[PDB]
């Protein structure tokens, strides 16, 4: 919330100081359905088809 | 100049300029076939024992004496390799250990990373005996101290004697690696299975001990981060158990 | 409530800098498909 | 030769009959719809249940008849009527009104037809990311018992293709369905009890067979 | 195989529906007309915008239905109606009445059709003195921004073919359009905002995607 | 004329005069290599999945309608094969099932032993739905009834319709074996993996169902034992999972 219309939506924050066991980020890998993958170039194609399958590169 | 390594359904990334210590010149391998031919048939999992397991990171601050882990049982809750520890009466394995740091060019410090076989430890009371909890806590590290400890049943963990009664500057006799924040930040050690019998039970014996010890403490200045994270990743190699049929 | 795999990232050590460098920083993610990708049953998209 | 699988299963049948209007005050009576499965036709269902896994193509033919409503207004002179028949694959947009945008999506195949001509016909392939369809599933959908999502086969929707402010008319569509190039696996015993609903195998207990007079009784010979 | 360019773009769609009368007191309601472009069909527009340059042939089919007006007069006995469908190339004369001379020019191709038969159909080639069509133009017409004259594709006009003093009738035409033998150049990102009008790329600013709970949130596994 | 069979650390004893049904002519085997070459790599345990697992015996008395088990999840608590059900997301396997009786020459009776793929069952209420507990209880058998049942969410388990709505005299269409106390007391069925996809998840789907049904009830006289024990033993074959690395 609060940053769906800024360039900040694309930046994962790495903070300063000592936090050496905390999470940085996490997501489910679901192109086509999940909001974080839905509007990419891969997501936009997959949404034209009712069945798809393969491997993905991050 | 980055390599990407996949074991099973795990993937990590290292630098191709890595340096690797093979412990005594010996790569891990299966006890071949015929030490105990007739009624000693082994089996091997090779399913999800060969895969990267990553522990929690530790936090290196200005006054950190050091950390140690016991092997195995640092992996007794790690998925399948831990299941096999309960289902089987005897086993054996070698390991690959990666240690990594995350630091900048404005930090400084020096670490020793050493793998010590049969690291029998002393009690804080000379006429006492060590407890089972004070030797290990599984996947959580124990800590060295900077002065001499007290209390009952505790390992005497002053860092200059490394809990074994030797001088800590002499641990280079074991398979070891140096991490100097100035020149590298990673270390790989490949350990084979070392025992005086071919197989053994994996619950009441600690084959070896991994230790990480700062020889020059971490230093930084004005508004750098005040800590540095260290990360340990382990892949078991050529694991083998007693047959069940 | 997905039945899909996941990816997570953890601080192993923490970030260490010298004097006179910015304190915070950022990571970026890129996604793509590998050569073995297949699609079936052309339909209508739910976005316009 | 007549007991081969193709000659036993590959036969046409009427599986759905529906009615739809050009003008109405319900707006769901303006189009007709059907979900494709083979569980609400009791005679085809039983022949299909002799096997556990099936694979086929579908062929669908449409018979369409119209009528002017008996409401009031006579003396009309009308051109022949046009109809649109849309197939939606699994994972497609579903219309909710007859004016919706989904009646124009480029990936929903569609047929345009005007009365007086030969009856329209489309051919659908085997559409499943699995390797066969299943008539029986001893599992959970992820939760409904006995329902697996690999059996989705799509839907059919039919409407009129007029312009603005059309004249009142009522149409009826009949769909004739036929499987082709069929293959079956794992035979089963025949259904002994009557079917109770279209999604389960539920049943009331039934007798094994009917009685006779005694265990020796044979009827007198002619 | 289903992601090839031909299977993705070569599909039929209804792009224009219009009404026209035989007698009226407006004289623009006596014929129907359409300018050929692919910017007022929102689903085809978006699939076409993934590329910068396109080249195709066109195929057009016409579905035509008639009706006697509910005005008053019944008991009629009428022969089937005839219609004329005229295509005008780029650089051709445009009619302004249904009695105009341009409905008879030898270089405007034309189709004559009577109801009851199969639906009529014509095939148009790639018509441009340039080498491809363009979906995007960052220029001036010579002055309108974004409009270049190489994209002209012609027009279609439809009327009735009666004689003098005809009887009142109302017809509706639906045009189905299909590109063929397609080639595309220079891929582009997909349109993220809604379209606002048919000639510009104008838009109101839109969010990049929808929100979730936190940057760590993954839903509980079943 | 007795054979002794050892799988792993298990040993059982059978008679060499056994008869074996291979279900549809097909022995079990691995999906060979290249259905899904690139990012679908499997692994196989072959450690203590290939071993005999023995359930509790059931007691055949004068009025016993029958018993049934679901596969898998009759083995979800069985050592390693059960551990692998939790660690892995997809799997597959074939099975060997031995069924044995212990009876004398003064007893009499007849059993059908049948393995039924996709045995979808009906509810006791026609407009109802079946519960998860009423379909199976793991390594404990469910029981058929001799009259029609009631209660909510229960399988309608009258034995003449076998819970599936068919005539029970027609279950010979499936892989089956007869046990006639007069002539034999044992039955072996080898089942391959049968599905409409190559792998699947092993928790929300029951591949097949083992049923044991008396067609002629047990009879004895004056001072014979009043029951007969039945014993079931299962060995998984060619098990295979998704790779984890």
């Amino acid at each position: 919330e609060g940053k769906l219309d800024t360039m900040e939506i694309y930046r994962i924050p790495v903070q300063s100081g000592n936090h050496q066991s905390s999470q940085v980020f996490g997501f489910q890998v679901q192109p086509g359905l999940d909001n974080v993958f839905k509007h990419t170039l891969l997501g936009e194609i997959l949404n034209y088809y009712a069945h798809w399958s393969g491997s993905i590169k991050l | 100049r980055v390599r990407s390594i996949t074991l099973g359904n795990s993937t990590i990334t290292t630098q191709e300029s890595a340096n690797v210590v093979v412990a005594y010149g010996r790569w891990p391998e299966y006890l071949k076939d015929n030490e105990a031919t007739a009624e000693d048939q082994p089996t091997q999992p090779d399913v999800a024992t060969c895969r990267f397991y990553t522990l929690e990171s530790v936090t290196w601050e200005r006054d950190s004496p050091g950390w140690w882990w016991k092997f195995p049982d640092a992996l007794k809750d790690m998925g399948l390799f831990g299941q096999n520890m309960y289902y089987h009466y005897l086993g054996r394995a070698g390991y690959t250990i990666h240690v990594q740091c995350n630091a900048s060019k404005f930090h400084q410090g020096c670490l020793m990373v050493v793998c010590v076989p049969e690291a029998e430890m002393g009690c804080s009371q000379v006429d006492g005996t060590v407890n089972e909890h004070s030797l290990s806590e599984g996947e959580t590290a124990k800590k060295f101290a900077s002065t001499s400890t007290n209390g009952t049943n505790t390992v005497q963990s002053i860092v200059t004697n490394a809990g074994m009664g030797v001088g800590v500057g002499n641990l280079t006799i074991f398979p070891h690696q140096w991490i100097n924040l100035r020149t590298n930040n990673c270390a790989t050690i490949v350990m084979p299975y070392i025992n005086n019998v071919p197989m053994d039970n994996m619950f009441r014996h600690h084959n070896f001990t991994l230790m990480i010890i700062p020889f020059v403490p971490l230093d930084y200045s004005s508004d750098s981060s005040t800590y540095v994270p260290i990360t340990v990743t382990v892949a078991p190699m050529c694991a083998e158990y007693n047959g069940l049929r | 409530y997905t039945s899909a795999g996941n990816v997570t990232c953890w601080y192993q050590t923490g970030i260490v800098v010298p004097a006179g460098t910015p304190t915070s920083c950022s990571i970026m993610c890129f996604v793509s498909a590998c050569n073995d990708f297949s699609v079936r049953l052309l339909k209508d998209t739910p976005f316009i | 030769s007549e007991s081969s699988i193709e000659n036993f299963l590959c036969r046409s049948a009427c599986v759905y009959m529906g009615e739809y209007h050009t003008t109405n005050t319900d707006t769901s009576k303006l189009f007709a719809s059907w979900t494709i499965n083979a569980r609400r036709m009791v005679q085809m269902r039983r022949k299909l249940e002799l096997f556990t896994y099936v694979r086929f193509d579908m062929e669908v033919t449409f018979v369409i008849t119209s009528k002017q409503d008996q409401g009031t207004q006579l003396g009309q002179d009308m051109p022949p009527l046009t109809h649109q028949i849309m197939y939606i694959p699994p994972g497609g947009p579903i219309p909710k009104s007859v004016t919706d945008y989904t009646w124009q999506t480029s990936t929903n195949p569609s047929i345009f037809w005007t009365e007086g001509n030969a009856p329209p016909r489309m051919s659908i392939p085997f559409i499943s990311i699995g390797n066969a369809y299943s008539n029986f599933y001893d599992g959970w959908s992820h939760g409904v018992y006995g329902y697996n999502t690999l059996n989705h086969m799509g839907q059919i929707y039919v409407r009129h293709v007029n312009g603005s402010s059309p004249l009142p008319m009522t149409s009826t569509v009949r769909m004739y369905f036929k499987p082709k190039h069929v293959k079956v696996w794992v035979p089963r015993p025949p259904r002994l009890c009557q079917y109770k609903n279209a999604s389960t195998v539920n049943f009331t207990p039934t007798n094994i067979t009917e009685k006779r007079q005694s265990i020796n009784y044979i009827p007198e010979t002619v």
